[PDB]
C-alpha cells in the first residue's frame, strides 16, 4: 500500500542508509535476523510500505545500495545488520569515481545505471501501488553526485507520473572536505533543478554545531551525525507509515511546499534534542517543542533565517498531543514572529499529527521550512565556482572525459538565473 | 581487487623497497617465509596468494649491477620474494644517463617489460604503478625514462606515481648530478601523473632534531620513507570512516598538466624517551605536521605559497576535531594559500593505527598523519638545480663522455629550455595575479 | 500405459542419461539397488511409463545406451547407479567414430545398427501402447550425430505412426569444442528436418551463463551443467507421469507447437533458478516464475529473442497453485510484451498444470517456446560452413568413406531454403 | 582393448624408448620386475598381460648396430622387456641412407615384420603404430622408411604416427644431414598420417631457461620428450570428462593429405624451488603453453599462421575456465588463424594428474597442457633445410658414397623437386588466395 523505493548512492548514502534501516528496524520491532519479534500489532498492520514479506515470515528491505568503490559494500556486508538485506540489491563497481563528475557521469555511469535500472524495474514489479522514490546522496563526491544525477534523469524518464525526494548532503560553507567541490556542486545542482521534485538540503557543520552545543557531546562522530539525519528522515516518513489524528503524506508535502517549479529547496529540523543528563530537568511539552523548532540554533542547514523570510513551513508532530495547543501555539509563533514571514502567502502553515511516539520519548516534532535563506548558500557556491573557473583550474580533466567549456558556462548561467529569481521572489510586493 | 604494482630501480630503489616490504609484512601480519600464525580484501591488493598458504609480493626488482640484488637475495627475505622478478644485468651505468638509457638499457628493457606484462595480466583490477627510483643514479634515471616511455606506450591511462630522491642543495655525492637531473626531469616531465620528492639532507635534519639520533645510518631514512609510503597506501589497503584513492590524490593535488610535483611529510616523529611526556592529540599532531621544520624537502614553504594539500589521518580520530584543526590552520596567518583556490584541503581518515617495526627508531603511536602538499617552494629548488647545470655546462664538461655514449647537443639544449619554461610557468601560476 | 522408450547416442547421451535416470529415481522413490522403498502410493499408480516392472518388485529402466567406443559404458557400468540397468541394453562398438560423419553413418555405424534395431523391437514387445521415442544425441561428434541420424531413419520406417522428440545439443556460437563442427552439423540437420517431429535446441555456454550468473557458481563442472538439462527433461514428461488439474502429454505439445512440418526447432527454459543462500530472501510464488521465464537472461539456448517474435509458447507449470494466477499473468505478459508476439496467431499460448512439486521446491515451471530467433542460429552455422567448404578443407577425409561433393550440395541448399522459409513467415502478413 | 604398438628404431628411438617406457610403468604402477604392491583397462592397451602376474610391453626394439641395445639388456629394465623383441643386427649404417635402405636394410627387414604380424595377431582391437625415429642417422632414416612401405601394405588403413627428431638449423651433430633428411621426407611423405616434429636444439632452451638446469644431459632432455608421448595417449589409458582417440587428432589436424606436420609443446615446465611461488592455475598454463618461448621446435610461430590446434588437459580441470581461457586467446593478437578456419581448436580433458618420476627435473604438478598446433611456421624449416641440401648437390659432395651402394643420381632429383612442391603448396595454402 503506497509503496516507496529507497535508493542510496556514495559512501554517505550507504552509511546514512545503514543508520536509517537501524532506525526502521527498531521502530517496527524487527530482529537483526529478519524475523518479527515485537508485541504490538499496529506496526504489522502496515509493514509493507518499506519492507517486503517473504516466506517463513521474513522481511526484506526495499533497498538499492550501489556505489562504484566496493569498500562500503564490503563493510556493510561484513558488519551487523547485513543478514537481512538481499544480496542482489548490493551493486558495486570496480573503482570509485575519484571525486570526478566526468567519471561519475560518463565512464562507469553507462554500465552502472543499466544494471541499477534493471534492478529498479525488478523491484517496482513487487510493489502494489508505487508512491515515490527516496534518494540519499551527497553533492560533494564524484560517484554519488554524478551517478545519482544520471539515475535520477533515467528514472524520471521511465516514471513521469511519480515523485522523488532527494536528501542531499550539501557541502559545508566554512570547511570543504575535498578540494574540487564547486564544479561538482554546480553541475549536480543544475541537473537536480531541471529534473527533481523536492530537495531536503542537509549541511554538515550546522549538524556539528547542533551536536556539540545542544546535545553536549565532546567527540561527535559520523555515527551520531547519521543518527540525527536518520531520525529526521524517519520522522518525515512516519506520517504515512503510521496512523494519526491528522495524516499527511509525500504528495501533500510536495503540493504544500512547491509553489513554483524551480523553488523546491528546503531546510529541515528536529526537536527535542536533550542530553542524557539534562533530560530530567525539562518537562516535554508542545511549547518548548515548537520554540526549540523555531530558533535558528536548532537548524540543520547552515543558514540563518534572520536574513530571510519563511516562505512556507510544515510541522509534523508525533506522540499523543492535542491540536488545540499545537495550533494555538503555532499561531502564537505566527503572531510574535510576523516580521520573518512572507506577506503574499497568508496562512503559510501546514501541520500534521501522528499517533506513535518516537522510541524512548514522550513526543517529538519535525520541521520542514521552505525559506529564502538558501539564497546565501547558492550565491556563496556561485562565487567559489566562478573564481575557481575563471582561473580555469582543474578544468582540462573535466574536459578530458567528455565535457568542455560551454557546459560550465550554461550551468553557471542557469544557477545564477535561479538565484536571481529566488531573490526577486523574496523581494516581491 | 584494485591492483597496484611497484617497480624498484637502482640501489636506492632496492633498499627503499626492502624497507617498505618489511613494513608491509609487519602491517599485514605475515611471517618472512610466507606463512601467518579488518584482517582476513587487504593483502590481495599487494600479496598475491599462491596454491599453499604462502603469499608473494607484486614487486619487480630491476638493476644493472648485480651486487645489491645479490645482497637482497642473501638477506633474511629470501623465501618471500618470487625468484624470477629479481632482474639483474651485469654492469652498472656508472652515473651515466646515456649508458643507462641508450647503450645497455635497451638490452634488458625487453625482459623487464615482459615481466611487467605477465604480472599485469595476472591481476584483475589493476590500479597503477609505484616507481621507487633515485635521480643521481645513472641506471635509475635511464631506466626511469625508458620504463616511463614503455609503460605509457603499453598501458594508456593508468596511475603512475613516483617516489623520487631529489638531489640535495648542499649535501652532494655525485659530479654529473646536474646532468642526470636535467635529463631525467625533462624526459619524464610529460610521462608522470604525480611525482613526489624526497631529499636526504632534509631527512638527516629531521632525524637529528626531532628524533635525536647521532648515528643516522641509511636504515633510519629508509624506514621513514617506507612509513610515508605505507601511510599513503593504507587508504586502499584498509577501511576507514572516509576513504581516498590514488585517482582522488591526483585530482585533488595536481591542478595542471605540468605542475604535478608535490612533497611529503609525516607526523608525529618523536623519540622513545620523549613519548611518555607527550599527549599526542589530533590538533597538536596536525600543527606539528604543518610545522615548516618537519617537511622532508629542503625548501621552507615560507618562501612560497601552498597550492593544494592532502592529509590522511589514521588511528582513532574524530572528524569534528579534524575539522577544527583544519579551520584554525586555514585561518592562521603564516600559512598562505592561493587566491583562486578558496578550498585547498583534502582530508582522509583510516581506522587502522600505524604499527611500529621491532627495533625501530620511532615509538608506538595511536594517531598518525601523512601530508602531501603541492606548493611553489619547489620552484627555488628547480632554479638552483638549473643554475648548477648551466654553470657546469657553460664550458662543456663530461660532454665528451655523454656524446660518445650516443647523444647530441639538441637534447641538452631542449632540456635546458624546457626546464626554463617549466620554472617560468610554475612561478607565474604560483604568484598572485590581478583578476 | 502410454509407454515411452528413451535412446541415448554419443558421449553426451550416456552422460546426460547418467543424471537423467538419477532424478527419475528420486521422483519415484526408487533405490539404486532397484527396489521400491517409497511411502506415497501416487508414484506407483503410473510407474510403467519409464520404469519396467520385473520379478520380485524390481524395476529396470526402459532405455538403451549405445556408443561406438567403449569408454563411456565403463564409467557408468562400473560406477555407482549402474546396478539397476539390464546388461543387455549396454550396446557398445569397437572404436569411436573419431568426429567423422561418414564413419558414423556409412562405414562403421552400419554394422552396429543391426544390433540395436533388434533390441528396440525387442525393447517394448511388452509395451502396451507406445507413445514415442526420446533421443538424446549431440550435433558435434560422429557417433552421436552420424548414427543417431541413421537410427532415426531406421526407426521411422518400423514405427511410422509414432512421434519422436530429440533433445539435441546444438553447437555453441562463441566456442567450438571440435574444429570440424560445421560439417557434422549441416550434414545432420539435412536429415533431421525430414523425419523428426520436434527438436529441443540447446547450447553449452548458454548453460554456462545461467549457472555462473543466476546460480552464482564459479566452477560449473559437467556434473552440474548436465544436471539442469535433466530438470528440463523431467519437466516435459511430468504431465503424463503424475495427476494434474490441466493435463498435457507429448502428443499435445507437438500439435500445439508445429504449425508447419519443417518448423519444429524449439527453445527450452526453466525457472526458478536460485542459489543455496539467496533463496531464503525470495518468496516463491507464481508472479516471478512467469517473469523469470521471458527474460533473455534465463534461457537455455544462446539466442536473443529481442531480435525475433515468438510463434507459439507452451508453459508446463508444476507444484500446487491456483490456476487464476497461472493465466491472469500470461495476459499481462501478452499485453506488456505485445511487440514480441506474431500477429497471425492470436492466442499463441499453451498452458498446462501438474500436481506434484519438484523435489525440495515449493513450485516450478518449464517454458518451451517455438520462436523465430532460431533464424540467427542457422545463419551463423551456414556461414561458417560456407567459407570452409569453399577451400574444401577437411573434405578429403569424408569422400574416402562413401560420401562425395554431390552430397554437400543438398545440405547447403536445403539449409538455405529452410532458413529462408523460417524467416519470411516472420515477415509475412 | 584398442591396441597400439610402438616401433623404436636407432639409438634415438631406443634411448627415448628407455625413458618412454620408464614413464608408463610409473603411470600404471608397474614394478620394473612386473609385480605390484582408474584402477581395477589401464594397461591392457600397452601391457599385454601374460600367464603369471607379469605384464610385458608391446614394443619392437630394432637396430643395426648391437651397441645401443646392449645396455638395454644389461640395464635395470632387463626383466620387463620380452627377450625376443630386441632385434639387433651386426653393424650400423654409418649415417648412410643408402646402406640402411638398400644393402643391409633388406637382410633384416624380414625379421622385424615377422614380429609385427606375431604381435598384431596377439591383439584384438589394434588401432595404430607409434614410430620413434630420427632423421640424421642411417638406421633411423633409411631403415624406418622401409618399414613405412612394409606396414602400409600389410595393414591398409590404420593409424601411422611418427615422433621424429628434426635436425637443428644451427646445431649439427652429423655432416650429411641434408642428404638423409630430404631422402627420408620424400619417401615417407605419402606414408604418414601425421608426424610430430621435435628439434634437438629447442629443448636446450627449454631446459636452460624455463627449468634452469646448467647440465642438460640426454637423460634429462629425453625426460621432457616422454611427457608429450605419454600425453597423446593419455585419454586411451584413462577416463576423462571429454575423451579423445588417436583418430581425433588425425582428423582434426590434417586439412590436406600433404600438410600433416604438426609440432609438440608441453606445459607447465617449471623448476622445483620455483614451484612453491607459483599459483599453477588453468588460466595461466593455457597462456604459458602458447608463448613462443615454450614450443619444442626452433621456429617462432609469429612468422606464420596457426593452421589448427589441439589441447589435452588433465587433472583437477573444470571445463568452464578451459572454455574461458581458450576463448580469450582468439582476442589476443599473437595468434593468427587462416580465414577458412573460423573454428580452429580442439579440447580434450582427463581425470588423471601427471606423475613425476623420482629423481627427475620436474616437480609434482596437478595440471598439464600439451598443445599440438599445425602451423605455417614449419614452412621455414623445410625451406632452410632445402637450401643446405641444394648447396651440396651443386658440386656433388659426398655423392660417391650413395651412388655405389645402390641408388641412382636420378633419384636425388626427384626428392629435390618434391620438397619444392611441398613448400609451394604449403605456402600457397597458408597464404591468402583470391576468391
Ligand atoms: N553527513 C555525512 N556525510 C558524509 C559522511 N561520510 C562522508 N560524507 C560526505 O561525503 C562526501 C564524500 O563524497 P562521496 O560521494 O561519498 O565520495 P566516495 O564515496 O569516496 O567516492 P567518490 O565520489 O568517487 O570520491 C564528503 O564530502 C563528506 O562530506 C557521513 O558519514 N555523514
Ligand atoms: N634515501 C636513500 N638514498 C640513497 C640510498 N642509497 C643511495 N641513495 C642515493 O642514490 C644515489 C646513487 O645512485 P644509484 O641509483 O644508487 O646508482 P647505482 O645503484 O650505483 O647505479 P649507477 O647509477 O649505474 O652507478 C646517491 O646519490 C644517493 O643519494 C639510501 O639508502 N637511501
Ligand atoms: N551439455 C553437455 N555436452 C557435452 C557433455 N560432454 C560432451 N558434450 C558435447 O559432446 C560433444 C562431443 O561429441 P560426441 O558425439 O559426444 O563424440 P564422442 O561420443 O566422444 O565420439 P566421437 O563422435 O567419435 O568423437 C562435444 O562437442 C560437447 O559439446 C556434457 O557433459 N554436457
Ligand atoms: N633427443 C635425442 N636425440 C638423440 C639422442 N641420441 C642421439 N640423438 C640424435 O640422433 C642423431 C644421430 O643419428 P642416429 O639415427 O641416432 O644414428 P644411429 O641410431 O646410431 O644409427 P647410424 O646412423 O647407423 O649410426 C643425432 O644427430 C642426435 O640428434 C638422444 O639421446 N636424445
Ligand atoms: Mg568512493
Ligand atoms: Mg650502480
Ligand atoms: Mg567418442
Ligand atoms: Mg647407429
Amino acid at each position: 500500500m503506497r509503496e516507496i523505493v529507497h535508493i542510496q548512492a556514495g559512501q554517505c548514502g550507504n552509511q546514512i542508509g545503514a543508520k536509517f534501516w537501524e532506525v526502521i528496524s527498531d521502530e517496527h520491532g524487527i530482529d537483526p535476523s529478519g524475523n518479527y519479534v515485537g508485541d504490538s500489532d499496529l506496526q504489522l498492520e502496515r509493514i509493507s510500505v518499506y519492507y517486503n514479506e517473504a516466506s517463513s515470515h521474513k522481511y526484506v528491505p526495499r533497498a538499492i545500495l550501489v556505489d562504484l568503490e566496493p569498500g562500503t559494500m564490503d563493510s556493510v556486508r561484513s558488519g551487523a545488520f547485513g543478514h537481512l538485506f538481499r544480496p542482489d540489491n548490493f551493486i558495486f563497481g570496480q573503482s570509485g569515481a575519484g571525486n570526478n563528475w566526468a567519471k561519475g557521469h560518463y565512464t562507469e555511469g553507462a554500465e552502472l545505471v543499466d544494471s541499477v535500472l534493471d534492478v529498479v524495474r525488478k523491484e517496482c514489479e513487487n510493489c502494489d501501488c508505487l508512491q515515490g522514490f527516496q534518494l540519499t546522496h551527497s553533492l560533494g563526491g564524484g560517484t554519488g553526485s554524478g551517478m545519482g544525477t544520471l539515475l535520477i534523469s533515467k528514472v524520471r524518464e521511465e516514471y513521469p507520473d511519480r515523485i522523488m525526494n532527494t536528501f542531499s548532503v550539501v557541502p559545508s560553507p566554512k570547511v570543504s572536505d575535498t578540494v574540487v567541490e564547486p564544479y561538482n556542486a554546480t553541475l549536480s545542482i543544475h541537473q537536480l533543478v531541471e529534473n527533481t521534485d523536492e530537495t531536503y538540503c542537509i549541511d554538515n557543520e550546522a549538524l556539528y554545531d547542533i551536536c556539540f552545543r545542544t546535545l553536549k557531546l565532546a567527540t561527535p562522530t559520523y555515527g551520531d551525525l547519521n543518527h540525527l539525519v536518520s531520525a529526521t528522515m524517519s520522522g518525515v516518513t512516519t506520517s504515512l507509515r503510521f496512523p494519526g489524528q491528522l495524516n499527511a503524506d509525500l504528495r501533500k508535502l510536495a503540493v504544500n511546499m512547491v509553489p513554483f517549479p524551480r523553488l523546491h529547496f528546503f531546510m529541515p529540523g528536529f526537536a527535542p534534542l536533550t542530553a542524557r543528563g539534562s533530560q530530567q530537568y525539562r518537562a516535554l511539552t508542545v511549547p518548548e517543542l515548537t520554540q526549540q523548532m523555531f530558533d535558528a540554533k536548532n537548524m540543520m542547514a547552515a543558514c540563518d533565517p534572520r536574513h530571510g523570510r519563511y516562505l512556507t513551513v510544515a510541522t509534523v508532530f508525533r506522540g499523543r498531543m492535542s491540536m488545540k495547543e499545537v495550533d494555538e501555539q503555532m499561531l502564537a509563533i505566527q503572531s510574535k514572529n510576523s516580521s520573518y514571514f512572507v506577506e503574499w502567502i497568508p496562512n503559510n502553515v501546514k501541520v500534521a499529527v501522528c499517533d506513535i511516539p518516537p522510541r524512548g520519548l514522550k513526543m517529538s516534532s519535525t520541521f520542514i521550512g521552505n525559506s529564502t535563506a538558501i539564497q546565501e548558500l547558492f550565491k556563496r557556491i556561485s562565487e567559489q565556482f566562478t573564481a575557481m573557473f575563471r582561473r580555469k583550474a582543474f578544468l582540462h580533466w573535466y574536459t578530458g572525459e567528455g565535457m568542455d567549456e560551454m557546459e560550465f558556462t550554461e550551468a553557471e548561467s542557469n544557477m545564477n538565473d535561479l538565484v536571481s529569481e529566488y531573490q526577486q521572489y523574496q523581494d516581491a510586493t | 581487487m584494485r591492483e597496484c604494482i611497484s617497480i624498484h630501480v637502482g640501489q636506492a630503489g632496492v633498499q627503499i623497497g626492502n624497507a617498505c616490504w618489511e613494513l608491509y609484512c609487519l602491517e599485514h601480519g605475515i611471517q618472512p617465509d610466507g606463512q601467518m600464525p579488518h584482517h582476513h580484501d587487504s593483502f590481495n591488493t599487494f600479496f598475491s596468494e599462491t596454491g599453499a598458504g604462502k603469499h608473494v609480493p607484486r614487486a619487480v626488482f630491476v638493476d644493472l649491477e648485480p651486487t645489491v640484488i645479490d645482497e637482497v637475495r642473501t638477506g633474511t627475505y629470501r623465501q618471500l620474494f618470487h625468484p624470477e622478478q629479481l632482474i639483474t644485468g651485469k654492469e652498472d651505468a656508472a652515473n651515466n644517463y646515456a649508458r643507462g638509457h641508450y647503450t645497455i638499457g635497451k638490452e634488458i628493457i625487453d625482459l623487464v617489460l615482459d615481466r611487467i606484462r605477465k604480472l599485469a595480466d595476472q591481476c584483475t583490477g589493476l590500479q597503477g604503478f609505484l616507481v621507487f627510483h633515485s635521480f643521481g643514479g645513472g641506471t635509475g634515471s635511464g631506466f626511469t625514462s625508458l620504463l616511463m616511455e614503455r609503460l605509457s606506450v603499453d598501458y594508456g591511462k593508468k596511475s603512475k606515481l613516483e617516489f623520487s630522491i631529489y638531489p640535495a642543495p648542499q649535501v652532494s655525492t655525485a659530479v654529473v648530478e646536474p646532468y642526470n637531473s636535467i635529463l631525467t626531469t625533462h624526459t619524464t616531465l610529460e610521462h608522470s601523473d604525480c611525482a613526489f620528492m624526497v631529499d636526504n639532507e632534509a631527512i638527516y635534519d629531521i632525524c637529528r632534531r626531532n628524533l635525536d639520533i647521532e648515528r643516522p645510518t641509511y636504515t633510519n631514512l629508509n624506514r621513514l620513507i617506507s612509513q610515508i609510503v605505507s601511510s599513503i597506501t593504507a587508504s586502499l589497503r584498509f577501511d576507514g570512516a572516509l576513504n581516498v584513492d590514488l585517482t582522488n590524490f591526483q585530482t585533488n593535488l595536481v591542478p595542471y598538466p605540468r605542475i604535478h610535483f608535490p612533497l611529503a611529510t609525516y607526523a608525529p616523529v618523536i623519540s622513545a624517551e620523549k613519548a611518555y611526556h607527550e599527549q599526542l592529540s589530533v590538533a597538536e599532531i596536525t600543527n606539528a605536521c604543518f610545522e615548516p621544520a618537519n617537511q622532508m624537502v629542503k625548501c621552507d614553504p615560507r618562501h612560497g605559497k601552498y597550492m593544494a594539500c592532502c592529509l590522511l589521518y589514521r588511528g582513532d580520530v574524530v572528524p569534528k576535531d579534524v575539522n577544527a584543526a583544519i579551520a584554525t590552520i586555514k585561518t592562521k596567518r603564516s600559512i598562505q594559500f592561493v587566491d583562486w583556490c578558496p578550498t585547498g584541503f583534502k582530508v582522509g581518515i583510516n581506522y587502522q593505527p600505524p604499527t611500529v617495526v621491532p627495533g625501530g627508531d620511532l615509538a608506538k603511536v595511536q594517531r598518525a598523519v601523512c601530508m602531501l602538499s603541492n606548493t611553489t617552494a619547489i620552484a627555488e629548488a628547480w632554479a638552483r638545480l638549473d643554475h648548477k647545470f648551466d654553470l657546469m655546462y657553460a664550458k662543456r664538461a663530461f660532454v665528451h663522455w655523454y656524446v660518445g655514449e650516443g647523444m647530441e647537443e639538441g637534447e641538452f639544449s631542449e632540456a635546458r629550455e624546457d626546464m626554463a619554461a617549466l620554472e617560468k610557468d610554475y612561478e607565474e601560476v604560483g604568484v598572485d595575479s590581478v583578476e
